[PDB]
């Protein structure tokens, strides 16, 4: 009876060829007699490829192979908020079993056509820049992509982090689930990060799945498909969900191993032939879903790293086509002391104004183009040339925008907070001011604001739009600050 | 006379201009080679690497 | 009562081995050959089927016959652990190579083992000082992290790391492992004695050090290995002992360029460049090893060598993620004459942070860094049409950054005979303010030269007042 | 039909035969086919043996008979072999006849560990003013010669060979210096020229050339510098100094990468297969100077490779930096300008050369090396200002050049070198016309060869200078410059 069992015939590099297992459905897990866990990929006339979810030191030619009967799933449920597992959802934190409210499988379908509706809801990153010029909706897809080093843990993070203002109140459909998958990173790394989810009070509501660099190649592979049906979950009953895939880069690398030892003849850069696929799968599971689904969504902030700025690469050009609008972040920009050194040049959000607050879309009037306007204007600057009344007025208020979107890390900024230094950016408040000094104008605008017109705030943080008694109340209570 | 004190500058400035600008396009121009021939061997490594199975 | 087998196929480093019945050794188990030399040691890679292994050897196969008979070991390649391997140079299998007899250790570990798990992690954030100036000031190395010095050939790697090992190791406290990975024998009996020369190995004493040897002369399968080896010292230490591990390797980039010598003789499909498709899991499996734990810290520096000097080669492309600072050599610094050449825009370090290095010393480093980059954005105007181009603002930039470049550089005390100069140490906090004052203006009237090859700012002034007569 | 010490050939092609049987065969044995030509056992398998050929596919034909030779790759190696002329395998191709051999070592050995070695501090005396003065080479070490094609790469290696008649006509043999030349992938013509050479100079009678050239099987050219290894480490091993040039090692990275594309290796960088930096490190490895224990002998090696275009950073180039003590690059530039050698500067570096230097020229070549590097900088710069201070560096820079322009076929002993950097360093030059230095060397060589001799007797003997003997050369060059 090889029905249910096979037996090893060869085995290396973490690919066992099974003879038998003729029952075994395409993408079954299996149990092999030493222990190790498995994946069955090539279902072959005379034998199964079965690629290793651990190490390959114990399996022997000859030894025994088990069938689960299971599609690879896992543990979901509102029971892991808060806890570190690994890619089949295995608890790796050391704090016990994981309460699992049911199990997805690891491979699900995207909501179709029909249960959706337009996205229409602000994630809040807390960025200046994001949140004003590239900002994200619940049930988009916007793409982190940079060469290493150049803040795009630290673009998905702030936003992460930032999700404190709603998680602690007892609103649900305001607060945002955070689920960061780590692919391919190094185990201190990921460490270290839990360790500031802790320390910011941001752990409680998020949910980490990991499958770092010493991992079998079938865990890396995986781990971003199990942590999307865990934020499937909340999409699914009504909550929201965001979730990182922090790198699909290495994803990407991992699903290459896998075919190149199961001997899937290669394609362009070795890579599978449908590695595209791979991904366009992934992210289109993230969704905003119709009211008969319940309104609940999944966002994904996919990261991608490209080498030498090259955005041309192969795998970079594919999920640029997946995703619904890019972040792009430069070196050049982080050492010019512009950081999150985004290139508003390149960067969009396709969702556009659908999922801005309508308070910042009015004091964003036309930001983006300005500033592009400005990249132009002082493109003819270098040319050692003398400006008019015309050139040298825009040039120079574009230099002082520029420097009101640089922000630190960790500090994540509220709508009311931001609003009003925009509002004084654009409308002409800043042009006459020390950029040395623009920094200081903020939190000493801000803490102006807090004591004397704390209404305005209020007003802002509930109504969230901006009526003609509050435009005139601002632009007195600003020009008021000019003169300390 | 400042004049041609100028067009006399801006002469040597130009002419040093277009020497280093050359001197640059010798570099590159060898650099571009390079990556060319990089271009040839890598698509043809995955064509041969592809009829190898 | 042992498990024997015969040899039926010899490919270069690869032996093919079958097994006459019931038992074949596990993948990973170390098998002997008995030659008139000694013993040729092959690991198990992987399972043929038919009863036939695949090894790597760990020496040179000449005069391999096929039907030679083959013992297992019954285990994994092992090695001496523990304070018995202090002062003494050993081999990727674990043998005395330096005349001085047996290493009589209590036990002996397999150099292959599980990386530590996730739980048992230990993250902090203590700035290890390093007495150079441009890690000190702008991608300073974390106590008990990892560390890579990233070049091109020739271009400072093991000198740096013969710095580092000259002024961190001689008073650390704790223990040192260097390993040599795919390197020159000759610097490796350079380095010996130099141990001997300054006392962090005592022939007749106590010793510092242990040694580990893998040089460029050898064959894949041990260069693949030796730095198992020496990881597998250093865990001990760290693990049992306690202890604050400084574990050097050189070259680190060896390791896996071995592995793509024997990938296509595994019968491997080729990925990208022709590396193997295992590159980067076989990366995590040793680099992920190399860790700081709960029960002993490991600071580590690692030689990365940057083939064609392509810094986007698979190889050393890989190696980033793993590593908490990073510096940088360029081909194109060093040829400036800039020592050390470090690249001080595309080194990295976790611990530039305003928290970590306080607030004074990261807005030094920026605006060294923005000074630096507005040069480098001008570098392509400055060559075409020369300085007499540039906005009266841009030509003050770059004079200052042309200082701060040359302030960069630093007398090593082992690169003695090619600076002509005896090395500096400079102080992390003479090193900030130095700089700081560079930045506020205070030296401009100053000539470019004087900030070349010296120590901290009092120097500067030194090497300024003298070249004025 | 024995088929234990012998095998049938299955099928021949693309440089392998493809061998029935020859049961005990050993990896790495040599093989002797029916038509006489050679071969390699390379690979064993189960059902037949894989054998990489010595010459012409022609040569071998499926069916033919193959003969064991119970012998790894190997070579005849020891003193006999000076003034000969072999390939790759060591046949005697000068034909002069059988050569007489003192044994025979195997073409690959592992080379010397941690323990059996010593550092430099011996001379290898280039007689090249510019090499030696700065990028000085050690007995044991291994510097590489690199740059553009036709830049005068052989003749920094030939002017070495030649200048070594100086030393191997004494009785002194720890100052012998036997000469290994390897010339892989080279015309035939050219290598024949070049013993013409080494003839007419007397210097064949110290050295050996192992030639594989341009038309004969690539693994013949693979093979070349690793016999010649062999060769030259008897030497070594005995307790005398040979030299060896590998001329040049680009040629033999091409002939290994044939091989292992016919065998169906995976190409990488540049097609090249993954152990390339393998192939010559092995080698490389093989240049050591040996510990007290071990007789103290010395092998030194100068591979030569070729650039393309001067980009340094290709494959092949960088492998080869970061395997050797350094390099001596000589830029297309110069060489075209005239300034032969052509040596750049800043690009060259020996990094083991110093300490074995001779102290003499060590003194009077006071920071040359790091002058020269910045002459060099500040003369692109000056082409804004005809400045004060700057104008005479730049004098002593243009002076210093000239100074290190020399003849091929015309190497100078230390003594002679000495006296001329004096002169330069010193600023002794400096009045004089530029077209007029190379004139100024062999008038100041001839005034100190019949009037101040005994100068230059001390500093042959000693290898240093005396305070006094250094207020001595000072008077001795500036009574010459103003007749
Ligand atoms: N807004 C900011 N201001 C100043 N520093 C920042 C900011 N954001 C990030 N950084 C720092 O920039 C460095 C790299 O940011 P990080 O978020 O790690 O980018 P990354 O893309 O994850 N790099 P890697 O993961 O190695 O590819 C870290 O030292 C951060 O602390
Ligand atoms: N700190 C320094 N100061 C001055 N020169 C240096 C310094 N470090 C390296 N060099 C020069 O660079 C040469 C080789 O440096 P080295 O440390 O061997 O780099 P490497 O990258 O390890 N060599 P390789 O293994 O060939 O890539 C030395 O011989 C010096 O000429
Ligand atoms: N110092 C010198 N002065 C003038 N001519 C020289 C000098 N050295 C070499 N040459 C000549 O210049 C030509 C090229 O130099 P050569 O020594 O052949 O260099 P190479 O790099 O080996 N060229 P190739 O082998 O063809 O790539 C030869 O004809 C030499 O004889
Ligand atoms: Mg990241
Ligand atoms: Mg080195
Ligand atoms: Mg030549």
């Amino acid at each position: 009876n090889l029905n249910e069992t096979g037996r090893v015939l060869a085995v290396g590099d973490g690919i066992a060829r099974v003879f038998g297992l003729n029952n075994i459905q395409a993408e079954e897990l299996v149990e092999f007699s030493s222990g190790v866990k498995g994946m069955a990929l090539n279902l072959e006339p005379g034998q199964v490829g079965i690629v290793l979810f651990g190490s390959d030191r114990l399996v022997k030619e000859g030894e025994l192979v088990k069938r689960t009967g299971n599609i690879v799933d896992v543990p979901v449920g509102p029971g892991l908020l808060g806890r570190v597992v690994d890619a089949l959802g295995n608890p790796i934190d050391g704090k016990g079993p994981i309460d699992a409210a049911g199990r997805s499988r690891a491979q699900v379908k995207a909501p179709g056509i029909l249960p959706r509706r337009s996205v229409h809801e602000p994630v809040q990153t807390g960025l200046k820049a994001v949140d004003a010029l590239v900002p994200i909706g619940r049930g988009q897809r916007e793409l982190i992509i940079g060469d290493r080093q150049t803040g795009k843990t630290a673009v998905a993070l702030d936003t992460i982090l930032n999700q404190k203002r709603w998680n602690n109140g007892s609103d649900e459909s305001k607060k945002l689930y955070c689920v960061y998958v780590a692919v391919g990173q190094k185990r201190s790394t990921v460490a270290q990060l839990v360790q500031t989810l802790e320390q910011h009070d941001a752990m409680k509501y998020s949910i980490i799945v990991a499958a770092t660099a010493s991992e079998a190649a079938p865990l890396q592979y995986l781990a971003p498909f199990t942590a999307a049906s865990i934020g499937e979950w909340f999409r699914d009953n009504g909550k929201h969900a965001l979730i990182v895939y922090d790198d699909l880069s290495k994803q990407a690398v991992a699903y290459r191993q896998l075919s190149l030892l199961l001997r899937r003849p290669p394609g362009r850069e070795a890579y599978p032939g449908d590695v595209f696929y791979l991904h366009s799968r992934l992210l289109e599971r993230a969704a905003k879903l119709s009211e008969k689904e319940g309104s609940g969504s999944l966002t994904a902030l996919p990261v991608i790293e490209t080498q030498g700025g090259d955005v041309s690469a192969y795998i970079p050009t594919n999920v640029i086509s997946i995703t619904d609008g890019q972040i792009f972040l430069e070196a050049e920009l982080f050492y010019k002391g512009i950081r999150p050194a985004i290139n508003v040049g390149l960067s969009v959000s396709r969702v556009g104004s659908a999922a801005q607050v309508k308070a910042l879309k009015q004091v964003a009037g036309s930001l983006k183009l300005f500033l592009a306007q400005y990249r132009e204007v002082a493109a003819f600057a270098q040319f050692g040339s003398d400006l008019d009344a015309s050139t040298k007025q825009t040039l120079v208020r574009g230099e002082r925008l520029t420097q009101l979107l640089k922000q630190n890390q960790y500090s994540p900024l509220a709508t009311e907070e931001q609003v009003p230094l925009i509002y004084a950016g654009v409308n002409g408040h800043l042009d006459g001011i020390e950029l040395s000094r623009i920094g200081e104008f903020e939190s000493s605008f801000l803490s102006y604001l807090k004591s004397n017109h704390n209404e305005l705030l209020t007003e802002i943080r509930e109504k969230g739009e901006l009526s003609k008694e509050l435009l005139a109340s601002l632009k007195s209570a600003t020009e008021s600050f000019v003169a300390t | 006379q400042g004049y041609a004190a100028e067009i006399s500058a801006r002469r040597n400035a130009m002419d040093n201009a277009s020497k280093n600008a050359g001197d640059m396009i010798n570099r590159y121009s060898i650099l571009y080679n390079r990556t060319r021939q990089a271009v040839i061997t890598n698509e043809l490594v995955d064509t041969i690497t592809g009829a190898s199975s | 009562t042992p498990i024997t087998g015969k040899v039926t196929a010899v490919i270069g480093a690869i032996v093919d081995v079958h097994f006459e019945q019931s038992e074949l050794p596990a993948i990973l188990n170390a098998l002997e050959i008995k030659t008139p030399q000694g013993k040729l040691v092959l690991e198990v890679a992987q399972h043929l089927g038919e009863n036939t292994v695949r090894t790597i050897a760990m020496d040179g196969t000449e005069g391999l016959v096929r039907g030679e008979k083959v013992l297992d070991t019954g285990g994994p390649i092992s090695v001496p652990v523990g304070r018995e391997t202090l002062g003494r140079i050993i081999n990727v299998i674990g043998e005395p190579i330096d005349e001085r007899g047996p290493i009589k250790s209590k036990l002996r570990k397999p150099i292959h083992a599980d990386p530590p798990s996730f739980a048992e992690q230990s993250t902090s954030a203590e700035i290890l000082e390093t007495g150079i100036k441009v890690v000190d000031l702008l991608a300073p190395y974390a106590r008990g992290g990892k560390i890579g010095l990233f070049g091109g050939a020739g271009v400072g790697k093991t000198v740096f790391i013969q710095e580092l090992i000259n002024n961190i190791a001689k008073a650390h406290g704790g223990f040192s492992v260097f390993t040599g990975v795919g390197e020159r024998t000759r610097e490796g009996n350079d380095l010996y004695r130099e141990m001997k020369e300054t006392g962090v190995i005592n022939l007749e004493g106590e010793s510092k050090v242990a040694l580990v040897f893998g040089q460029m002369n050898e064959p894949p399968g041990a260069r693949a290995r030796v730095a198992l080896t020496g990881l597998t010292i250093a865990e001990y230490f760290r693990d049992e002992e306690g202890q604050d591990v400084l574990l050097f390797i050189d070259n680190i980039f060896r390791f896996t360029q071995a592995g793509s010598e024997v990938s296509a003789l595994l019968g491997r499909i080729p990925s990208a460049v022709g590396y193997q498709p295992t590159l980067a899991t076989d990366m995590g499996l040793l680099q992920e090893r190399i860790t700081t734990t709960k029960k002993g810290s490991v600071t580590s520096v690692q030689a990365v060598y940057v083939p064609a000097d392509d810094l986007t080669d698979p190889a050393p492309a890989t190696t980033f993620a793993h590593l908490d600072a990073t510096t940088v050599l360029s081909r194109g610094i060093s040829e400036l004459g800039i020592y050390p050449a470090v690249d001080p825009l595309d080194s990295k370090s976790r611990l530039l942070d305003a928290a970590v290095v306080g607030q004074e010393h990261y807005d030094v480093a920026s605006k060294v860094q923005e000074t630096l980059q507005t040069y480098k954005s001008l570098q392509d105007i400055i060559a075409i049409l020369g300085m007499d181009e540039l906005s009266e603002q841009d030509k003050l930039t770059v004079e200052r950054a042309r200082k701060i470049q040359r302030f960069l550089s630093q007398p090593f005390a082992v690169a003695e005979v090619f600076t002509g100069i005896p090395g500096k140490l400079v102080r992390l906090k003479d090193t900030v303010a130095s700089f700081k004052a560079v930045l506020e203006g205070k030296y401009d009237n100053i000539p470019e030269h004087a900030f070349y090859m010296v120590g901290g700012i009092e120097d500067v002034v030194a090497k300024a007042e003298k070249l004025a007569a």
